[PDB]
């Protein structure tokens, strides 16, 4: 084997699985989903003694989710998954990327955005934006940002938001709303008044989408890791002896709700 | 966060 050395020794035999998903979405103003996909990588941090063959299993089609197509680290017997749905491999030591993958079916959209806009005459905008967290409530979304674009003839913006904090970054012609943490199945809202300058009347505005960024401790695809079995047949340790850890990091990618 | 595997 060219990627792993033969005499590795660890007193403490531990491994760490990271499911890393970028979720991506474009939503019409009426709540219909125009496009959606997940890019995911699975990264393994492994400290295992010797040369262990590992079998890695998830919910490839409790639940069952449907992976569309994926690609593996060379270390994986491609044919061992080509007739049994069992990903098998001897891992490299240290950190490495076991697979990347993509997912479009039956996604979990961590947040729904409900924009509401009202034209108080040629001078004001009245605007409310509600976000709903749509995941298990024992879980905390963190690093929530709600970017609300503003017009170019803007002459000041007052806002109220009971949760979070909100600047008007006029350099970027948008309102940034920032929320440190939010639990699942919750509603938070922001209200804004957008004082306006007169503008060339014909030259008119098309509300660009409201974009979000967020991090959530679960895989939006619905993927869930089910086993990482470790067999090492020359050495007097076995599976019960390995200390195992999983974590999920679903990040936003393109996450635009259309106004 | 890292949870153990059950």
């Amino acid at each position: 084997i060219g990627w792993r050395r033969e005499g590795i020794k660890y007193r403490r035999n531990e491994l760490f699985l990271d499911v890393l998903e970028s979720v991506n979405l474009l939503m019409s103003p009426q709540g219909q989903v125009l496009s959606a996909h997940v890019s995911g990588r699975v990264v393994m941090k492994s400290y295992l003694s010797g040369m262990p063959e590992c079998k890695f299993g998830m919910n490839d089609k409790k639940q069952s989710i449907a992976i569309d197509d994926c690609t593996f680290h060379q270390c994986v017997r491609l044919s061992k998954f080509d007739s049994e749905r069992s990903i098998s491999f001897i891992p490299p030591d240290g950190e490495f990327e076991l697979m990347r993958y993509r997912t479009t079916k039956d996604i979990i959209l961590p947040f729904r955005v409900i924009p509401l806009v009202r034209e108080v005459g040629r001078t004001k905008l009245e605007v409310k934006v509600v976000i709903k967290s749509n995941f298990k409530p024992s879980l905390l979304a963190q690093k929530i940002e709600v970017r609300i674009p503003t017009p170019l003839n803007t002459s000041g913006v007052q806002v109220i938001c009971m949760k979070g904090k909100a600047k008007y970054k006029a350099s970027e012609n948008a309102i940034v709303w920032k929320i440190k943490r939010m639990a699942g199945m919750k509603e938070s809202q922001i209200s804004a008044e957008i004082e306006l300058l007169p503008t060339n009347d014909k030259k008119k505005w098309a509300r660009p989408p409201i974009s979000m960024n967020f991090e959530v401790p679960f895989a939006p695809s619905g993927l869930k890791v089910r086993y990482l079995k470790v067999f090492e047949p020359k050495l007097n340790y076995s599976d019960h002896d390995v200390i195992k850890w999983v974590r999920y990091i679903g990040r936003s990618g393109i996450y635009e709700t259309r106004c | 966060d890292y949870m153990p595997m059950s």
